[PDB]
Protein backbone atom coordinates (compact mmCIF):
# COMPACT_ATOMS: atom_id res chain seq x y z
CA UNK A 1 0.00 0.00 0.00
CA UNK A 2 0.93 3.66 -0.53
CA UNK A 3 0.26 6.69 1.67
CA UNK A 4 1.07 10.20 0.41
CA UNK A 5 1.74 12.75 3.17
CA UNK A 6 2.96 16.06 1.78
CA UNK A 7 2.53 17.62 5.25
CA UNK A 8 5.53 16.48 7.31
CA UNK A 9 8.68 15.45 5.44
CA UNK A 10 12.44 16.10 5.60
CA UNK A 11 13.84 18.78 3.29
CA UNK A 12 15.63 16.78 0.59
CA UNK A 13 17.69 19.86 -0.44
CA UNK A 14 19.34 20.86 2.84
CA UNK A 15 21.51 19.21 5.53
CA UNK A 16 20.11 18.77 9.05
CA UNK A 17 19.87 21.33 11.84
CA UNK B 1 70.80 -60.13 -8.49
CA UNK B 2 67.58 -58.15 -8.93
CA UNK B 3 65.62 -61.17 -7.63
CA UNK B 4 67.41 -61.25 -4.26
CA UNK B 5 66.90 -57.49 -4.00
CA UNK B 6 63.13 -57.64 -4.52
CA UNK B 7 62.87 -60.19 -1.72
CA UNK B 8 64.86 -57.78 0.46
CA UNK B 9 62.56 -54.84 -0.32
CA UNK B 10 59.62 -57.23 0.13
CA UNK B 11 60.51 -58.21 3.70
CA UNK B 12 61.05 -54.58 4.69
CA UNK B 13 57.82 -53.43 3.03
CA UNK B 14 56.19 -56.31 4.90
CA UNK B 15 57.84 -55.25 8.16
CA UNK B 16 56.28 -51.79 7.98
CA UNK B 17 52.85 -53.20 7.06
CA UNK B 18 53.33 -55.75 9.86
CA UNK B 19 52.13 -53.66 12.79
CA UNK B 20 48.73 -53.41 11.05
CA UNK B 21 48.48 -56.99 9.72
CA UNK B 22 49.12 -58.24 13.27
CA UNK B 23 46.05 -59.83 14.91
CA UNK B 24 47.64 -59.47 18.35
CA UNK B 25 47.50 -55.68 18.30
CA UNK B 26 44.02 -55.66 16.78
CA UNK B 27 43.17 -57.91 19.75
CA UNK B 28 45.14 -55.96 22.38
CA UNK B 29 43.93 -52.54 21.23
CA UNK B 30 40.33 -53.76 20.96
CA UNK B 31 40.67 -55.13 24.50
CA UNK B 32 42.04 -51.89 25.97
CA UNK B 33 39.19 -49.98 24.32
CA UNK B 34 36.66 -52.43 25.78
CA UNK B 35 38.09 -51.83 29.26
CA UNK B 36 38.07 -48.02 28.90
CA UNK B 37 34.46 -48.01 27.69
CA UNK B 38 33.57 -49.86 30.91
CA UNK B 39 34.74 -47.09 33.26
CA UNK B 40 33.96 -44.46 30.61
CA UNK B 41 31.66 -42.44 32.89
CA UNK B 42 34.37 -42.19 35.55
CA UNK B 43 37.44 -41.38 33.43
CA UNK B 44 39.46 -38.33 34.34
CA UNK B 45 40.26 -35.89 31.50
CA UNK B 46 43.95 -36.60 32.17
CA UNK B 47 43.50 -40.32 31.45
CA UNK B 48 41.21 -39.90 28.45
CA UNK B 49 43.87 -37.63 26.97
CA UNK B 50 46.80 -39.99 27.58
CA UNK B 51 44.75 -42.81 26.07
CA UNK B 52 43.87 -40.95 22.87
CA UNK B 53 47.51 -39.91 22.52
CA UNK B 54 48.62 -43.55 22.69
CA UNK B 55 45.86 -44.75 20.35
CA UNK B 56 47.02 -42.23 17.76
CA UNK B 57 50.63 -43.39 18.11
CA UNK B 58 49.38 -46.85 17.11
CA UNK B 59 47.19 -45.52 14.28
CA UNK B 60 44.04 -46.51 16.22
CA UNK B 61 42.01 -43.52 15.04
CA UNK B 62 38.43 -44.76 14.63
CA UNK B 63 38.57 -46.56 17.98
CA UNK B 64 39.85 -43.56 19.93
CA UNK B 65 36.93 -41.53 18.56
CA UNK B 66 34.51 -44.20 19.83
CA UNK B 67 36.05 -43.91 23.30
CA UNK B 68 35.62 -40.11 23.42
CA UNK B 69 32.02 -40.32 22.21
CA UNK B 70 31.39 -43.01 24.84
CA UNK B 71 32.97 -41.00 27.66
CA UNK B 72 30.85 -38.08 26.48
CA UNK B 73 27.50 -39.90 26.57
CA UNK B 74 28.30 -41.57 29.91
CA UNK B 75 29.14 -38.27 31.63
CA UNK B 76 25.65 -36.94 30.83
CA UNK B 77 23.30 -39.80 29.97
CA UNK B 78 20.17 -37.75 30.64
CA UNK B 79 21.28 -35.59 27.67
CA UNK B 80 21.30 -32.17 29.32
CA UNK B 81 23.76 -30.65 26.84
CA UNK B 82 20.99 -31.10 24.28
CA UNK B 83 18.48 -29.37 26.58
CA UNK B 84 21.16 -26.70 27.05
CA UNK B 85 22.02 -25.93 23.41
CA UNK B 86 18.47 -26.61 22.20
CA UNK B 87 17.16 -23.95 24.57
CA UNK B 88 20.17 -21.95 23.37
CA UNK B 89 23.00 -20.78 25.63
CA UNK B 90 21.28 -20.49 29.03
CA UNK B 91 24.01 -18.58 30.86
CA UNK B 92 24.44 -18.95 34.63
CA UNK B 93 23.51 -22.62 34.56
CA UNK B 94 24.53 -25.95 36.06
CA UNK B 95 24.27 -27.63 32.64
CA UNK B 96 27.53 -25.92 31.72
CA UNK B 97 29.12 -28.98 33.35
CA UNK B 98 27.55 -31.30 30.77
CA UNK B 99 28.75 -29.28 27.78
CA UNK B 100 32.16 -28.40 29.23
CA UNK B 101 32.86 -32.04 30.10
CA UNK B 102 31.50 -33.37 26.81
CA UNK B 103 33.69 -30.89 24.93
CA UNK B 104 36.96 -32.02 26.54
CA UNK B 105 36.16 -35.30 24.80
CA UNK B 106 35.09 -33.60 21.57
CA UNK B 107 38.33 -31.58 21.45
CA UNK B 108 40.18 -34.90 21.50
CA UNK B 109 38.10 -36.20 18.59
CA UNK B 110 39.20 -33.12 16.65
CA UNK B 111 42.79 -33.95 17.60
CA UNK B 112 42.36 -37.44 16.11
CA UNK B 113 40.67 -36.33 12.89
CA UNK B 114 43.52 -33.82 12.47
CA UNK B 115 46.36 -36.28 13.07
CA UNK B 116 44.42 -38.69 10.85
CA UNK B 117 44.84 -36.44 7.82
CA UNK B 118 48.42 -35.51 8.81
CA UNK B 119 49.80 -39.06 8.96
CA UNK B 120 47.97 -40.08 5.77
CA UNK B 121 48.29 -36.65 4.13
CA UNK B 122 48.34 -36.76 0.34
CA UNK B 123 48.84 -40.51 0.51
CA UNK B 124 47.11 -42.50 -2.23
CA UNK B 125 43.42 -43.34 -2.09
CA UNK B 126 43.61 -46.61 -4.05
CA UNK B 127 46.28 -49.32 -4.20
CA UNK B 128 46.35 -50.81 -7.67
CA UNK B 129 42.98 -52.59 -7.58
CA UNK B 130 42.39 -52.13 -3.82
CA UNK B 131 42.06 -49.39 -1.18
CA UNK B 132 45.10 -48.35 0.81
CA UNK B 133 45.36 -49.26 4.47
CA UNK B 134 45.71 -45.52 5.03
CA UNK B 135 42.33 -45.09 3.34
CA UNK B 136 40.87 -47.97 5.37
CA UNK B 137 41.74 -46.40 8.74
CA UNK B 138 40.33 -43.18 7.25
CA UNK B 139 37.08 -44.89 6.25
CA UNK B 140 36.87 -46.56 9.67
CA UNK B 141 37.30 -43.19 11.36
CA UNK B 142 34.68 -41.11 9.52
CA UNK B 143 32.14 -43.92 9.92
CA UNK B 144 32.31 -43.54 13.70
CA UNK B 145 31.77 -39.79 13.38
CA UNK B 146 28.88 -39.63 10.93
CA UNK B 147 26.87 -42.47 12.50
CA UNK B 148 26.91 -41.24 16.11
CA UNK B 149 23.62 -40.39 17.82
CA UNK B 150 25.23 -37.72 20.03
CA UNK B 151 24.16 -34.72 17.94
CA UNK B 152 25.49 -32.13 20.39
CA UNK B 153 28.78 -33.67 19.26
CA UNK B 154 27.63 -33.25 15.64
CA UNK B 155 26.85 -29.58 16.31
CA UNK B 156 30.26 -29.05 17.96
CA UNK B 157 31.69 -30.95 14.99
CA UNK B 158 29.79 -28.87 12.42
CA UNK B 159 30.87 -25.69 14.20
CA UNK B 160 34.45 -26.96 13.93
CA UNK B 161 34.12 -28.00 10.27
CA UNK B 162 32.98 -24.45 9.48
CA UNK B 163 35.67 -22.93 11.71
CA UNK B 164 38.13 -24.95 9.58
CA UNK B 165 36.57 -23.84 6.30
CA UNK B 166 35.68 -27.40 5.27
CA UNK B 167 32.65 -26.23 3.30
CA UNK B 168 32.22 -29.15 0.89
CA UNK B 169 32.16 -31.47 3.91
CA UNK B 170 28.93 -29.99 5.33
CA UNK B 171 27.17 -30.27 1.97
CA UNK B 172 28.30 -33.87 1.44
CA UNK B 173 26.95 -34.98 4.84
CA UNK B 174 23.82 -37.11 4.39
CA UNK B 175 22.76 -36.85 8.04
CA UNK B 176 19.55 -34.95 8.86
CA UNK B 177 21.06 -33.59 12.09
CA UNK B 178 23.04 -31.01 10.09
CA UNK B 179 19.95 -29.23 8.73
CA UNK B 180 18.83 -28.47 12.28
CA UNK B 181 22.20 -26.85 12.99
CA UNK B 182 22.20 -24.62 9.91
CA UNK B 183 18.66 -23.37 10.55
CA UNK B 184 19.49 -22.14 14.07
CA UNK B 185 22.54 -20.37 12.59
CA UNK B 186 21.23 -19.13 9.24
CA UNK B 187 18.76 -16.86 11.04
CA UNK B 188 21.60 -14.83 12.63
CA UNK B 189 24.61 -15.18 10.29
CA UNK B 190 24.49 -14.62 6.53
CA UNK B 191 27.54 -16.83 6.03
CA UNK B 192 25.47 -19.79 7.29
CA UNK B 193 22.25 -19.04 5.39
CA UNK B 194 24.51 -19.54 2.36
CA UNK B 195 25.09 -23.19 3.29
CA UNK B 196 21.47 -23.92 4.21
CA UNK B 197 20.49 -22.66 0.74
CA UNK B 198 23.32 -24.57 -0.95
CA UNK B 199 22.40 -27.73 0.96
CA UNK B 200 18.76 -27.56 -0.18
CA UNK B 201 19.62 -26.95 -3.84
CA UNK B 202 21.91 -29.97 -4.19
CA UNK B 203 18.98 -32.01 -2.85
CA UNK B 204 16.80 -30.11 -5.37
CA UNK B 205 14.59 -28.77 -2.56
CA UNK B 206 14.33 -25.53 -4.50
CA UNK B 207 11.20 -24.29 -2.71
CA UNK B 208 12.99 -24.75 0.62
CA UNK B 209 15.85 -22.69 -0.84
CA UNK B 210 13.68 -19.86 -2.19
CA UNK B 211 11.85 -20.08 1.14
CA UNK B 212 15.09 -19.05 2.87
CA UNK B 213 16.44 -16.77 0.12
CA UNK B 214 13.25 -14.71 0.30
CA UNK B 215 13.13 -14.65 4.11
CA UNK B 216 16.74 -13.38 4.04
CA UNK B 217 16.00 -10.29 1.93
CA UNK B 218 13.19 -9.52 4.41
CA UNK B 219 15.66 -9.91 7.29
CA UNK B 220 17.16 -7.53 9.85
CA UNK B 221 20.66 -8.68 8.81
CA UNK B 222 23.35 -6.40 7.40
CA UNK B 223 22.90 -7.22 3.70
CA UNK B 224 23.33 -4.83 0.78
CA UNK B 225 20.27 -3.92 -1.25
CA UNK B 226 21.80 -5.13 -4.52
CA UNK B 227 22.56 -8.46 -2.85
CA UNK B 228 18.96 -8.57 -1.59
CA UNK B 229 17.92 -8.10 -5.22
CA UNK B 230 20.02 -11.14 -6.15
CA UNK B 231 18.47 -13.20 -3.34
CA UNK B 232 14.94 -12.32 -4.45
CA UNK B 233 15.94 -12.90 -8.09
CA UNK B 234 17.34 -16.37 -7.35
CA UNK B 235 14.38 -17.22 -5.10
CA UNK B 236 12.01 -16.40 -7.97
CA UNK B 237 14.07 -18.83 -10.04
CA UNK B 238 14.10 -21.56 -7.39
CA UNK B 239 10.36 -21.03 -6.88
CA UNK B 240 9.66 -21.15 -10.64
CA UNK B 241 10.31 -24.89 -11.09
CA UNK B 242 8.50 -27.78 -9.43
CA UNK B 243 10.13 -29.49 -6.46
CA UNK B 244 9.11 -32.94 -5.26
CA UNK B 245 6.27 -32.69 -2.75
CA UNK B 246 5.27 -29.01 -2.90
CA UNK B 247 1.96 -27.69 -4.22
CA UNK B 248 1.29 -25.30 -7.08
CA UNK B 249 -0.59 -22.72 -4.99
CA UNK B 250 2.11 -22.43 -2.31
CA UNK B 251 4.73 -22.38 -5.06
CA UNK B 252 3.10 -19.41 -6.80
CA UNK B 253 2.37 -17.88 -3.39
CA UNK B 254 6.15 -17.55 -2.86
CA UNK B 255 7.03 -16.61 -6.44
CA UNK B 256 4.50 -13.77 -6.17
CA UNK B 257 5.95 -12.51 -2.88
CA UNK B 258 9.48 -12.56 -4.28
CA UNK B 259 8.32 -10.78 -7.44
CA UNK B 260 6.53 -8.11 -5.38
CA UNK B 261 9.62 -7.33 -3.31
CA UNK B 262 11.91 -7.47 -6.35
CA UNK B 263 9.80 -4.84 -8.13
CA UNK B 264 10.13 -2.47 -5.17
CA UNK B 265 13.82 -3.26 -4.68
CA UNK B 266 14.54 -2.32 -8.30
CA UNK B 267 12.65 0.96 -7.84
CA UNK B 268 14.47 1.64 -4.57
CA UNK B 269 17.79 0.84 -6.26
CA UNK B 270 17.11 3.00 -9.33
CA UNK B 271 16.00 5.77 -6.95
CA UNK B 272 19.10 5.54 -4.77
CA UNK B 273 21.16 5.24 -7.96
CA UNK B 274 19.77 8.54 -9.27
CA UNK B 275 19.60 10.44 -5.96
CA UNK B 276 23.33 10.19 -5.25
CA UNK B 277 24.28 11.16 -8.82
CA UNK B 278 21.84 14.10 -8.80
CA UNK B 279 23.70 17.47 -8.74
CA UNK B 280 20.68 19.27 -7.25
CA UNK B 281 20.99 17.41 -3.91
CA UNK B 282 23.44 18.58 -1.20
CA UNK B 283 26.47 16.35 -0.68
CA UNK B 284 25.74 16.19 3.06
CA UNK B 285 22.24 14.74 2.68
CA UNK B 286 23.45 12.12 0.16
CA UNK B 287 25.39 10.33 2.89
CA UNK B 288 22.24 10.14 5.03
CA UNK B 289 20.31 8.81 2.02
CA UNK B 290 22.45 5.81 1.07
CA UNK B 291 22.57 4.64 4.69
CA UNK B 292 18.76 4.68 4.78
CA UNK B 293 18.16 3.19 1.31
CA UNK B 294 21.01 0.68 1.00
CA UNK B 295 20.14 -2.25 3.24
CA UNK B 296 16.60 -3.44 3.91
CA UNK B 297 13.79 -2.74 1.47
CA UNK B 298 11.61 0.17 2.60
CA UNK B 299 7.92 0.89 2.08
CA UNK B 300 6.67 2.51 -1.12
CA UNK B 301 5.49 5.26 1.24
CA UNK B 302 9.10 5.93 2.28
CA UNK B 303 10.38 5.72 -1.30
CA UNK B 304 7.75 8.16 -2.56
CA UNK B 305 7.50 11.02 -0.08
CA UNK B 306 10.91 11.98 1.31
CA UNK B 307 12.59 11.31 -2.06
CA UNK B 308 10.85 10.51 -5.34
CA UNK B 309 8.08 13.14 -5.14
CA UNK B 310 10.34 15.89 -3.77
CA UNK B 311 12.99 15.47 -6.45
CA UNK B 312 10.18 15.50 -9.05
CA UNK B 313 11.34 12.12 -10.40
CA UNK B 314 8.07 11.79 -12.28
CA UNK B 315 9.05 8.54 -14.03
CA UNK B 316 9.81 6.68 -10.79
CA UNK B 317 6.69 8.25 -9.28
CA UNK B 318 4.70 6.40 -11.95
CA UNK B 319 6.63 3.18 -11.33
CA UNK B 320 5.69 3.54 -7.66
CA UNK B 321 2.04 4.01 -8.62
CA UNK B 322 2.08 0.80 -10.67
CA UNK B 323 3.79 -1.17 -7.89
CA UNK B 324 1.22 0.25 -5.43
CA UNK B 325 -1.86 -0.39 -7.62
CA UNK B 326 -2.60 3.33 -7.21
CA UNK B 327 -6.07 4.06 -8.61
CA UNK B 328 -6.35 7.73 -9.54
CA UNK B 329 -6.62 8.84 -13.18
CA UNK B 330 -5.88 12.50 -12.46
CA UNK B 331 -2.66 12.27 -10.42
CA UNK B 332 -1.45 9.56 -12.80
CA UNK B 333 -2.06 11.89 -15.75
CA UNK B 334 -0.76 15.05 -14.06
CA UNK B 335 2.51 13.20 -13.48
CA UNK B 336 2.67 12.13 -17.13
CA UNK B 337 2.34 15.75 -18.25
CA UNK B 338 5.09 16.91 -15.88
CA UNK B 339 7.23 13.95 -16.96
CA UNK B 340 6.90 14.97 -20.61
CA UNK B 341 7.50 18.68 -20.03
CA UNK B 342 10.54 18.19 -17.79
CA UNK B 343 11.84 15.72 -20.39
CA UNK B 344 11.32 18.19 -23.23
CA UNK B 345 13.06 20.83 -21.11
CA UNK B 346 16.23 18.85 -20.44
CA UNK B 347 16.46 17.80 -24.10
CA UNK B 348 16.21 21.39 -25.36
CA UNK B 349 18.84 22.24 -22.74
CA UNK B 350 21.39 19.77 -24.13
CA UNK B 351 20.83 20.72 -27.78
CA UNK B 352 21.31 24.40 -26.90
CA UNK B 353 24.63 23.63 -25.20
CA UNK B 354 25.80 21.52 -28.15
CA UNK B 355 25.17 24.61 -30.32
CA UNK B 356 28.78 19.68 -21.71
CA UNK B 357 27.20 17.69 -24.56
CA UNK B 358 29.49 14.83 -25.54
CA UNK B 359 27.83 13.69 -28.79
CA UNK B 360 25.00 15.21 -30.81
CA UNK B 361 22.24 15.06 -28.17
CA UNK B 362 18.77 13.86 -29.15
CA UNK B 363 15.96 16.10 -30.30
CA UNK B 364 13.29 16.71 -27.63
CA UNK B 365 10.68 14.28 -28.97
CA UNK B 366 13.29 11.53 -29.21
CA UNK B 367 14.23 11.94 -25.54
CA UNK B 368 10.59 12.17 -24.51
CA UNK B 369 9.88 9.03 -26.57
CA UNK B 370 12.64 7.15 -24.74
CA UNK B 371 11.21 8.14 -21.34
CA UNK B 372 7.84 6.66 -22.34
CA UNK B 373 9.21 3.41 -23.78
CA UNK B 374 11.09 2.87 -20.51
CA UNK B 375 7.85 3.04 -18.51
CA UNK B 376 5.93 1.01 -21.09
CA UNK B 377 8.45 -1.84 -21.11
CA UNK B 378 8.95 -1.75 -17.34
CA UNK B 379 5.26 -1.92 -16.36
CA UNK B 380 3.79 -3.93 -19.27
CA UNK B 381 1.40 -1.35 -20.78
CA UNK B 382 -0.91 -1.17 -17.76
CA UNK B 383 -4.42 0.16 -18.32
CA UNK B 384 -3.93 2.51 -15.33
CA UNK B 385 -0.51 4.20 -15.44
CA UNK B 386 -0.39 3.91 -19.25
CA UNK B 387 -3.90 5.07 -20.16
CA UNK B 388 -3.86 5.38 -23.96
CA UNK B 389 -7.31 6.97 -23.64
CA UNK B 390 -5.67 10.11 -22.19
CA UNK B 391 -1.90 9.85 -22.57
CA UNK B 392 -1.74 9.54 -26.37
CA UNK B 393 -3.65 12.83 -26.87
CA UNK B 394 -1.24 14.55 -24.49
CA UNK B 395 1.76 13.33 -26.48
CA UNK B 396 0.03 14.42 -29.68
CA UNK B 397 -0.64 17.82 -28.10
CA UNK B 398 3.00 18.20 -27.05
CA UNK B 399 4.05 17.23 -30.58
CA UNK B 400 2.24 20.38 -31.75
CA UNK B 401 2.62 22.91 -28.94
CA UNK B 402 6.40 22.33 -28.97
CA UNK B 403 6.75 21.93 -32.74
CA UNK B 404 8.20 18.41 -32.92
CA UNK B 405 7.37 17.83 -36.58
CA UNK B 406 8.77 18.07 -40.12
CA UNK B 407 10.05 21.58 -39.28
CA UNK B 408 12.93 20.01 -37.34
CA UNK B 409 13.17 16.97 -39.63
CA UNK B 410 11.09 14.75 -37.33
CA UNK B 411 8.55 12.20 -38.55
CA UNK B 412 5.26 14.15 -38.20
CA UNK B 413 3.59 10.83 -37.26
CA UNK B 414 6.09 10.04 -34.49
CA UNK B 415 3.44 10.02 -31.71
CA UNK B 416 1.48 7.31 -33.55
CA UNK B 417 4.61 5.32 -34.42
CA UNK B 418 5.59 5.48 -30.75
CA UNK B 419 2.42 3.84 -29.38
CA UNK B 420 1.92 1.35 -32.22
CA UNK B 421 5.49 0.04 -31.95
CA UNK B 422 5.03 -0.18 -28.17
CA UNK B 423 2.44 -2.93 -28.64
CA UNK B 424 -0.71 -0.78 -28.49
CA UNK B 425 -3.59 -2.34 -30.49
CA UNK B 426 -4.21 -0.65 -33.83
CA UNK B 427 -7.97 -0.66 -33.22
CA UNK B 428 -7.41 1.45 -30.10
CA UNK B 429 -5.10 4.14 -31.51
CA UNK B 430 -7.59 4.85 -34.31
CA UNK B 431 -10.38 4.85 -31.70
CA UNK B 432 -8.53 7.74 -30.00
CA UNK B 433 -7.66 9.74 -33.10
CA UNK B 434 -11.37 9.47 -33.94
CA UNK B 435 -12.17 11.20 -30.65
CA UNK B 436 -9.46 13.81 -31.36
CA UNK B 437 -10.63 14.65 -34.88
CA UNK B 438 -14.24 15.50 -33.91
CA UNK B 439 -14.08 17.23 -30.52
CA UNK B 440 -11.63 19.81 -31.91
CA UNK B 441 -10.34 20.77 -28.48
CA UNK B 442 -7.16 22.82 -28.71
CA UNK B 443 -4.45 22.40 -29.81
CA UNK B 444 -6.27 20.02 -32.16
CA UNK B 445 -8.06 22.90 -33.91
CA UNK B 446 -8.04 24.71 -37.23
CA UNK B 447 -5.62 23.77 -40.00
CA UNK B 448 -3.46 21.77 -37.58
CA UNK B 449 -6.11 19.05 -37.86
CA UNK B 450 -4.38 18.40 -41.20
CA UNK B 451 -1.81 16.66 -39.00
CA UNK B 452 -4.55 14.76 -37.14
CA UNK B 453 -5.57 13.25 -40.47
CA UNK B 454 -1.95 12.30 -41.21
CA UNK B 455 -1.94 10.43 -37.90
CA UNK B 456 -5.16 8.63 -38.87
CA UNK B 457 -4.00 7.92 -42.42
CA UNK B 458 -0.87 6.10 -41.26
CA UNK B 459 -2.56 4.56 -38.20
CA UNK B 460 -5.27 2.96 -40.33
CA UNK B 461 -2.63 2.26 -43.00
CA UNK B 462 -0.52 0.37 -40.45
CA UNK B 463 -3.72 -1.51 -39.52
CA UNK B 464 -4.74 -2.69 -43.00
CA UNK B 465 -1.14 -3.86 -43.46
CA UNK B 466 -1.50 -6.01 -40.34
CA UNK B 467 -4.83 -7.61 -41.31
CA UNK B 468 -3.83 -8.60 -44.86
CA UNK B 469 -0.90 -10.46 -43.29
CA UNK B 470 -3.02 -11.63 -40.34
CA UNK B 471 -5.59 -13.32 -42.60
CA UNK B 472 -8.85 -11.79 -41.34
CA UNK B 473 -11.73 -9.81 -42.85
CA UNK B 474 -12.90 -4.40 -34.61
CA UNK B 475 -12.57 -2.84 -38.04
CA UNK B 476 -15.92 -2.22 -39.68
CA UNK B 477 -18.16 0.57 -40.91
CA UNK B 478 -17.02 2.94 -38.16
CA UNK B 479 -13.50 3.23 -39.59
CA UNK B 480 -14.89 4.07 -43.03
CA UNK B 481 -17.26 6.55 -41.38
CA UNK B 482 -14.15 8.22 -39.95
CA UNK B 483 -12.08 8.38 -43.15
CA UNK B 484 -14.99 9.91 -45.06
CA UNK B 485 -15.60 12.32 -42.19
CA UNK B 486 -11.84 12.99 -42.19
CA UNK B 487 -12.08 13.81 -45.90
CA UNK B 488 -14.40 16.75 -45.18
CA UNK B 489 -11.71 18.07 -42.84
CA UNK B 490 -9.17 18.17 -45.67
CA UNK B 491 -11.48 20.13 -47.97
CA UNK B 492 -12.65 22.49 -45.22
CA UNK B 493 -8.93 23.11 -44.57
CA UNK B 494 -8.10 23.36 -48.28
CA UNK B 495 -10.52 26.29 -48.60
CA UNK B 496 -9.76 28.37 -45.51
CA UNK B 497 -6.06 27.88 -46.31
CA UNK B 498 -6.49 30.06 -49.40
CA UNK B 499 -1.46 28.21 -47.83
CA UNK B 500 1.45 26.72 -49.79
CA UNK B 501 0.64 23.13 -48.72
CA UNK B 502 -2.42 23.29 -51.03
CA UNK B 503 -0.82 20.44 -53.01
CA UNK B 504 0.28 18.41 -49.97
CA UNK B 505 -3.34 18.39 -48.74
CA UNK B 506 -4.55 17.32 -52.18
CA UNK B 507 -2.05 14.44 -52.14
CA UNK B 508 -3.29 13.26 -48.73
CA UNK B 509 -6.90 13.07 -49.94
CA UNK B 510 -5.72 10.61 -52.60
CA UNK B 511 -4.25 8.48 -49.79
CA UNK B 512 -7.34 8.70 -47.57
CA UNK B 513 -9.91 7.83 -50.26
CA UNK B 514 -7.66 4.86 -51.05
CA UNK B 515 -7.73 3.55 -47.49
CA UNK B 516 -11.52 3.89 -47.40
CA UNK B 517 -11.70 1.48 -50.34
CA UNK B 518 -9.55 -1.06 -48.50
CA UNK B 519 -12.05 -1.11 -45.61
CA UNK B 520 -15.41 -1.02 -47.44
Amino acid sequence: KLVINKDMRTDLFSPPN
Amino acid sequence: DDVVTFKAQEQLQRASEQAHNSPVLRALLAESLRLFEQVAGSLTPANLTTAVEQYISLKYYAGAIQLCLTVAQQKDRGNTALSWVNDGKPANDSRKKAFDERKICYNLIHQVLDKLESDFAGEPELVDGRPTLAATKRMEAYNVVNDSSDEVFHFDLYEWYIEKGWTDRILSIDSPHVITYLQRLAETDFRHAELLCRFYTTRSRFFEAAQVQTNLAKSDLNISLKDRIILLSRAKGNASVNTIGISRQQQQQLNHEASELLEIAHIQDDLLERLVADPRIPEERKAEIEEFLDGPIRTLTDLFNDYADQANYYDLCLLIFHAADFHNPRTILDTWNNLINQSHFEAEQRREYWEAPIAEPPLPYVYVSQQIQLIAHRTSLDSLIFPVNSLLPVVCAYAINNGQDASIGADPCWPIQLFLNLGVPHALVVQVLENVLDTQEAPFTGRRRKLVVQWIAMAVDMWVREVERRGAMVMGSWVSELLGRADQVLTQIAGTGAASDAEEIASLRRTVKGLKRSVD
